[PDB]
RNA sequence: GGGUAGGUGGUAAGAACCUCAGAUCCGGAGAUUUCCGAAUGGAGCAAUCCGGUAGUUGGAAACAGCUAUCAUUAAUUGAUGAAUAAAUAGUCAAUUAAAGCAAUACGUGGUGAAGUGAAACAUCUCAGUAGCCACAGGAAAAGAAAACGAAUGUGAUUCCGUGUGUAGUGGCGAGCGAAAGCGGAACAGGCCAAACUUAUCAUUAGAUAGGGGUUGUAGGGCUUGCAAUGUGGACUUGAAAACGAUAGAAGAAGCUGUUGGAAAGCAGCGCGCAAAAGGGUGAUAGCCCCGUAUUUGAAAUUGUUUUCAUACCUAGCGAGAUCCCUGAGUAGCUCGGAAAACGUUAUUUUGAGUGAAUCUGCCCAGACCAUUGGGUAAGCCUAAAUACUAAUUAGUGACCGAUAGCGAAACAGUACCGUGAGGGAAAGGUGAAAAGAACCCAGAGAUGGGAGUGAAAUAGAUUCUGAAACCAUAUGCCUACAACG
RNA sequence: UUGUGGUAGACGAGCGUUGUAUUGGAGUUGAAGUCAAAGCGUGAGCAUUGGUGGAUCCAAUACAAGUGAGAAUGCCGGCAUGAGUAACGCUUGGGAGUGAGAAUCUCCCAAACCGAUUGACUAAGGUUUCCUGGACCAGGGUCGUCCUUCCAGGGUUAGUCUGGACCUAAGCUGAGGCUGAAAAGCGUAGGCGAUGGACAACAGGUUAAUAUUCCUGUACUUACAGUUAGACUGAUGGAGUG
RNA sequence: AAAUCCAGGUACGGGUGAAGACACCCGUUAGGCGCAACGGGACGGAAAGACCCCGUGAAGCUUUACUGUAGCUUAAUAUUG
């Protein structure tokens, strides 16, 4: 699914409201993104993340 | 236990019959009934049917059998006392063989 | 274990047996439990087909009997091991859990309409309802203030009444509608991270396993002393006792006469009651029977509570130092949404972006600033009051009584309809007792007329009572020149 | 004394049904129900007697309602009218017999239609409808002694036939895996999937009902073991054929 | 069997009437009841008129009617040196 995999953080549903607040169902994707977390200098797997838990990682020095 | 057994005198205390001394031939606890020999006697219209062995003579005209009796129109019939007499029992627990015995409560007659 | 003298389940008579060395029956605990079905050795059109492996018995072997095992996923461990040296990916084996169902009912979360109302309709309402899906539990959810809120104030959460249809919110239209406070039900508060310290990891630890700590009238750590050996838990094992649940035992008291087929009705004379609730017995029985009030009883399984011991947790008030720690992609802010009564806004939440500080600190008191005051976010667990009844036991009804009551009083989700999902009926009563009509007559027989049983046969299996519409028979009157709601 | 027509409508006073609470009463010497009659009331309504019926019911004062049926092309059940009317959905005569009863059943002789079919073998489907004996509740558009109806008993025999234990086509399922708010969708290796491919039996006879299946006669195929003789055997893979 | 059926013992002419009468007013005619026929009438039967109109009804379709939206396209921002 369309969700992260270090965290279980999903889309987001909601309204669309426009002009004459017409009410129309959307949804929000999180960011998702590829980035390869290096593990022991092993297992480099390339795994899909979302942009928020990119910059986690990348101040925690590459850690999860 | 129960108050009516297989094989103890019995009368009648009410309907047509009253006053018929009796033996219980056989007793149907489901259905409450006791059937006393020489009471009650119904003469079924015996027909004739010739499937079998035995069905080939089946010689029944009016034969006049037993019908089954309600248990409450039974009472006990007393004979250890001189003059008997119909009354209720008791279930007293002698300690000389720890056994249930019915026991009369107009005297003190066992079963 | 209880309990007896009958039993071999109903339409059910008969034949043949069992049973007083204690049967059938009731209760507790076990044994066996074919095949399909989560189905799980493989398949498949469900109740079928085709096997592998390791044993063991027959055969000379194929083979055939009799056993046990063989699905997938996840976690742990061990072995083996690619591209490519090492190492992972992968492969194999062992152990432990998960699968599914239902209670037409309650809980949480995700998603989420429309009919309708606004007398049209798009904002709005309907409604976060129906439906779809995921996860449970015996309840769930919530929960110990970065709170309410305006005061010499209250001090987790939950539920009920009021505050009130109030403040407010609404094409300010239809409508929607709290949070304080007050009165009640119940009541409980606990525990981690960081400091500091111990031991070990090529100690590059920034990791593992321990001691220390859990906060707001700030707490804890650092150093230094006094007082403590207790009270209490949401807590482990045992032992003992009490109260029950799952079979049961005992359990008082009436005769006579009359109508009647039959008395229990009626009348006369009595009797018992901690029992006058109820059912049956040929009519309407306190005293005919079974029972009920009351007194009692458990070998075995199981529930609640109490006592004792036993683990685990659980402990006060000072002094100095002025040093350290107090939860970060976090709180805020911007752009789109939402939650709250609010149609987005102080407070809560988040899809994208950005991004702080460290008790002279941070958040809050409906934009915002200053003063005052309140509280300690970014970690976790939490009994009780609360929601519901498919089921077990007892019971009740100014609830129904075969067109009513559940669709279903009978063998009803059946017969039947449809490819299927699905839709879905009608039908109860002889008599106290079958004593269910032997026998005679007519007829081929069913059947009818007598006979017989029965109080009643015009109660006869077409079986309680038997209304009307409808169809026939007959006493009496009228009607064939007569225009008729 | 003035009044009393009346729809929509307003107001007032009453009747009736079921049950409950208090009082009293009747009932197998006959209650409710139910039918009939030449009764009483201003109205809803209320009695008396007799027949049938076989066990409950009545009066008063209050209370609570699933409380009043002539209409809704109202629902259910029954019964009329049309009406003994339309219709009875392609096939004749006679002789003998059974039987209580015969145009309709059995046998025989004809007769008339089918004859690229109303004939014979099977697939699919149907699921006992097949054979024998008995019956004439119901069904048969009449009748019936008869039936594809009902009752009782019986009937389907495979190494070679049709399909599995063999193989694949379209397609389905599908560990891993990919995708997706959830349910799920796609899909690799494997596994299913004939309407196709490969595979050994023919002739005759027999029962009321089965027959390449049972019996007779003559054959063939595939496995396993022992044995004789010869030969080095050669697949989970390659190639040809299929 | 069937649709139909408020109860019927169900004539004609002129007139009347909700405006075209088996049933009303005034006259005329006609013994009671069938059977075989053919359709004049019973505004005959079957179908809560499909035509027309009404309803602040429904549905399908169309467009430069209104409000939105899938998709397509452009820019900012993150992945992004
Ligand atoms: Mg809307
Ligand atoms: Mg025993
Ligand atoms: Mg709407
Ligand atoms: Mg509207
Ligand atoms: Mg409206
Ligand atoms: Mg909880
Ligand atoms: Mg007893
Ligand atoms: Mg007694
Ligand atoms: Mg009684
Ligand atoms: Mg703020
Ligand atoms: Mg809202
Ligand atoms: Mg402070
Ligand atoms: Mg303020
Ligand atoms: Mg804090
Ligand atoms: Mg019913
Ligand atoms: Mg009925
Ligand atoms: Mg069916
Ligand atoms: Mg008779
Ligand atoms: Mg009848
Ligand atoms: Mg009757
Ligand atoms: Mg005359
Ligand atoms: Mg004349
Ligand atoms: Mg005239
Ligand atoms: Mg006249
Ligand atoms: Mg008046
Ligand atoms: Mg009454
Ligand atoms: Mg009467
Ligand atoms: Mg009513
Ligand atoms: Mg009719
Ligand atoms: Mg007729
Ligand atoms: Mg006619
Ligand atoms: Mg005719
Ligand atoms: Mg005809
Ligand atoms: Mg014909
Ligand atoms: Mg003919
Ligand atoms: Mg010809
Ligand atoms: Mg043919
Ligand atoms: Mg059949
Ligand atoms: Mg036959
Ligand atoms: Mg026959
Ligand atoms: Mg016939
Ligand atoms: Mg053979
Ligand atoms: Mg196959
Ligand atoms: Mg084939
Ligand atoms: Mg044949
Ligand atoms: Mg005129
Ligand atoms: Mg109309
Ligand atoms: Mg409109
Ligand atoms: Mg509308
Ligand atoms: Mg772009």
């Amino acid at each position: 699914a369309k969700k992260d995999q270090l965290t279980l953080r999903g889309p987001l549903y909601g309204n669309n409201r426009s002009h004459s607040k017409t009410i129309t169902r959307r949804k929000w994707n999180v960011n998702l993104q590829p980035c390869k977390v290096k593990t022991a200098d092993g297992k480099t797997t390339r795994i899909l993340v979302s942009t928020r838990t990119l910059r986690t990682l990348k101040k925690h020095n590459r850690l999860s | 236990m129960q108050r009516i057994k297989k094989g103890d005198k019995v009368v009648v205390i009410t309907g047509k019959n009253k006053g018929g001394s009796g033996i219980v031939l056989k007793i149907m606890p489901a259905r409450q009934q006791a059937i006393v020999e020489g009471l009650n006697k119904v003469t079924r219209h015996k027909k004739k049917d010739q499937t079998t062995k035995r069905a080939a003579k089946q010689s029944t005209g009016k034969v006049q059998q037993e019908a089954p009796i309600f248990l409450s129109k039974l009472a006990l019939f007393d004979q250890k006392a001189k003059q008997q007499t119909i009354g209720k029992i008791k279930y007293v627990m002698d300690p000389k063989t720890n056994k249930k015995t019915r026991v009369f409560k107009k005297s003190n007659n066992t079963l």
